[PDB]
């Protein structure tokens, strides 16, 4: 009730009614144990709620550069955990609580379906969404959590329309360039079906991955000899590039044959007799082809492969493979339940 | 040592990776004589723990490779090391004299036993494949 | 803890609960046992216990909820106190006053909010705790610190829910305990069923569907990559001769029981 906010007054008077409740905001982080942060959140939530909120949580994000910024966390944590029902603004106190969480961290509901179900229902803009996701991208980078930025990065770069993919430019050089800095993200098929990277055409990072998902070591060893300039300058050493690259002719190899001899990547991945055997294991450890060796005769029998980019055929082979497995399984549905 | 030998899954280089811990042991009896007793018994977890990881990925070597693989013990301590973890333990690892090499899986009558170790992991063998494959159906469909 | 560990064996322990209650109350007090590890808080096992409804007055027996701790103490010693449930989303002025008193037993109590029904909703369950600190004049200003309350099953939990699940799909609420090869065949129509949605979308994205297309593209690849290769001469040395086992089991243990009963036609006479 109003009560509250009077001993309040006389709290931070000698210490240091919408307008008096942001009056007192206009007191106490200005001087500074918790309930006079959380009857406030007692005096805030009870009551319209834009004039105010809007103020107090401005005080809460300067303090979070100021020495202890855990007290106005713990307390935003309890008023974002407080208002759930809707608001637009509550962007904004969850604007404070993602500044908070990237300077200090996870106990923060983050989940995919639950940010679209934050921006659908919040029903803002993809300006407003331009702005709350790349909030969550440098947040998320910082806290060593590589395999979800990508995608907080490729809803970012899926937000975007042939229009506004002129202002484009400089995440789509850093989405790239952070994940070849990543020597596990190994789909370079979703990072080609955006709109501002089809437009993008020239020496820029987007001209790489079309020598890496289709193309194979023979059209990059080419262009190692041509620029040792613009591929090292920007966050990428080659080395590492390289057994990415041994890696994507060798699995685009390991598709086909299944009878693979030795000799075969002696004399595509360049490496000489016995470099093979550590490096199958790479492969079969990384998830994406198991491989095995019949050693004694020399063969690479594998049990699996992994693709680059699908095509009609590709869909084609799921379709007859699976067709009979219904209709071989419709046999046995009709014969199992018959027996009683 | 929990590293190498527990976790990674690293089935060429425990060999060379682990002794090199043990032989900065073999250097000093005289000035820590306490872990001396240990020498010989963690060299038995060593032949089994290539063999539980040479196993899931490799299906045929030849002997002569792996006598070279493992420097610290002739060819019959090694070849007994590898029959009771085979017989026992749940290992699948086969030996064919008549070309030296051995085989690891390829054996499809092969029910599995419950007190194998779990330890560092791949892509088993088809006998733990094609046993427990209406799952993996069952699995990912409704993941799907 | 941050985040709650429930297991459902509560849940429908407060509706059996709710369902048998003096007429006219709304709420059931009662404590709960359970674990920790200071991220997950988990939450194990239930009871009810009745209290008198009055204006601004709900009168717990602090005899009586001493008594089912320590009846269920005598089950198990390790499970500590965590929290009490109260119904409705709603809180009156009984709510808060019950809270405190669990206070000076002190743990820091772990709340949880549980519907009848939110009437265009659904059951909508949420974790609260009460934590706060006075100014001496009036301290009465309050509020609930809400956490998320998340399910956990284990393996025979798992197996054992999902013949209680189906008692959603019969009419009046019914199946009678079931057989093992209808549920063999049962399994085949959890297939055929499962089957019919991946499919009826194959003929959707071959022709047009195609839009997100890798992230079902990468999922039904994988699927017929994770199952291995055998020509079938392999296989029905596998096959048919385990059938010889199984079929040699079913005439042993008939050679055996007909055994047993001629037997029994003996020492009867």
């Amino acid at each position: 009730e109003e009560d509250q906010a009077a001993e309040l007054r006389a709290y931070l008077k000698s210490k240091g009614l919408h307008v008096d409740l942001a009056q007192i905001i206009e007191a106490c982080d200005v001087c500074l144990v918790e309930s006079v942060m959380n009857s406030v959140v007692s005096l805030l939530l009870i009551l319209k709620q834009e004039a105010l909120i809007e103020s107090l949580c401005e005080k809460l994000v300067k303090f979070r550069e100021g020495e202890r910024p855990s007290l106005r966390l713990q307390l935003l944590s309890n008023l974002f955990h407080g208002m759930d029902k809707n608001t637009p603004v509550r962007y904004t106190v969850y604007c404070s609580l993602i500044k908070v969480a990237a300077s200090c961290i996870q106990y923060i509901p983050t989940e995919l379906d639950q940010v679209r179900k934050w921006i659908s229902d919040w029903n803002l803009t993809t300006e407003k969404k331009h702005t709350l996701l790349r909030l969550l991208y440098e947040a998320l980078v910082d806290c060593k959590k590589s395999d979800a930025a990508s995608k907080v990065m490729v809803e970012l770069l899926g937000s975007y329309t042939e229009d506004n993919a002129s202002q484009a430019r400089v995440d789509a050089h850093r989405c790239i360039v952070r994940a070849l800095k990543d020597p596990n993200a190994f789909l370079f098929d979703h990072l080609l079906t955006l709109k501002p990277v089809k437009f993008l055409e020239g020496e820029l990072i987007h001209d790489l991955l079309t020598i890496f998902v289709s193309a194979k070591l023979a059209s990059y060893v080419k262009f190692y000899q041509n620029n040792k300039d613009f591929i090292d300058s920007l966050g990428l050493l080659h080395e590492q590039n390289m057994a990415k690259m041994r890696l994507l002719t060798f699995m685009g190899m390991a598709v086909e044959n299944k009878e693979i001899s030795f000799d075969t990547m002696q004399q595509e991945l360049q490496i000489g007799a016995d470099d093979v055997e550590a490096f199958v294991i790479d492969a079969v450890r990384t998830k994406m082809v198991y491989c095995k060796i019949d050693q004694t005769q020399r063969k690479v029998v594998v049990s699996h492969s992994t693709h680059r980019t699908f095509g009609k055929q590709q869909w084609q082979q799921l379709y007859d493979t699976l067709n009979a497995w219904k209709q071989n399984l419709n046999k046995v549905k009709n014969s199992l339940l018959s027996l009683s | 040592l929990y590293n190498w030998l527990e976790v990674e899954f690293n089935p060429l280089k425990l060999c060379e990776r682990v002794t090199k811990v043990l032989n900065w042991v073999r250097e000093q009896p005289e000035k820590e004589p306490e872990l001396q007793q240990y020498v010989p018994q963690l060299q038995n977890n060593t032949i089994l723990r290539l063999l539980q990881q040479v196993s899931q990925i490799y299906q045929s070597i030849e002997f002569s490779r792996l006598t070279s693989l493992v420097p610290f013990v002739d060819a019959f301590q090694l070849e007994r090391a590898i029959v009771d973890a085979a017989r026992h333990c749940d290992l699948q690892v086969r030996i064919d004299h008549t070309s030296r090499t051995l085989s690891f899986g390829s054996d499809l009558n092969y029910a599995t036993r419950e007190d194998a170790p779990i330890g560092p992991h791949l892509q088993s063998m088809p006998s733990e494949q094609i046993r427990n494959q209406l799952t993996a159906m069952s699995s990912v469909l409704a993941k799907a | 803890g941050r985040v709650v560990r429930l297991h459902p064996v509560i849940l429908a322990s407060i509706v059996d609960s709710y369902e048998r209650r003096n007429e006219g109350a709304a709420r059931v007090i009662g404590t709960l046992l359970g674990t920790v590890d200071k991220h997950s808080v988990e939450v194990t096992n239930c009871f009810s216990v009745p209290h008198n409804e009055s204006e601004d007055e709900v009168a717990v027996d602090m005899e009586f909820a001493k008594n089912m701790y320590e009846l269920h103490k005598k089950v198990s010693p390790n499970e500590l106190i965590l929290g009490w449930y109260a119904t409705g989303h709603d809180i009156t002025e009984h709510s808060v006053l019950i809270h405190e008193y669990y206070s000076r037993e002190a743990p820091n109590p772990i709340h949880l909010t549980v519907d009848t029904s939110l009437q265009n909703g659904r059951m909508s369950i949420k974790a609260y705790v009460s934590t706060l600190m006075g100014v001496p004049g009036r301290t009465m200003g309050v509020m609930f610190t809400p956490l998320t309350v998340k399910y956990a099953y284990y393996d025979t939990e798992r197996i054992g829910v999902d013949l209680i699940m189906k008692t959603c799909f019969s009419p009046n609420r019914v199946i009678g305990l079931s057989s093992d090869l209808q549920q063999v065949g049962g399994a085949s129509a959890r297939i055929q069923d499962a089957l019919s949605t991946v499919l009826q979308y194959a003929e959707d994205v071959l022709s047009g569907k195609v839009s997100a297309d890798n992230t079902v593209g990468r999922f039904l690849m994988s699927l017929v990559n994770q199952v291995p290769k055998i020509v079938p001469d392999d296989f029905e040395t596998m096959l048919n001769s385990n059938i010889n086992d199984l079929l040699m089991v079913t005439y042993l243990a008939n050679l055996t029981q007909s055994q047993i009963a001629l037997n029994e036609k003996l020492v009867n006479l």
